[PDB]
């Protein structure tokens, strides 16, 4: 446990979206730094 | 700083689970080509609906 | 270095600089939709061969 109230569902293994979840908040947090320097 | 600064700037909603959405297979598929893999992912998740 | 077939995913390379570049653009011009920003994006990139 964490931080998860709720829950996605729907399908995707467990490692699977543990996984894929960091990798959206990396280059999300990364593409504003692009915009940050305009 | 105004209309744009929370901290990752102005992500738009739902995009975070869109690209997840993706990733999610690219992790347990793993495919040849990134580009043609998304694509094709993208185009048949409208297609398939309205 | 490895551990075993038991499970083997890591976070693959190059998949931040490819999301980067839809993520980044999606800000910049901060579109209405995402599924058809992201074929619209993701398309025309691959097809910017030949």
């Amino acid at each position: 446990a964490m931080a998860d109230i709720g829950s996605a569902s729907g399908y995707v293994p467990e490692e699977i979206w543990k996984k894929a979840e960091e990798a959206v908040n990396e280059v999300k947090r990364q593409a504003m730094t692009e915009l940050q320097k305009a | 700083g105004a209309m744009g600064s929370m901290s990752h700037i102005q992500i738009p909603p739902g995009l975070t689970e869109l690209l997840q959405g993706y990733t999610v297979e690219v992790l347990r598929q793993q495919p040849p080509d990134l580009v043609e893999f998304a694509v094709e992912y993208f185009t048949r998740l409208r297609e398939a609906r309205a």
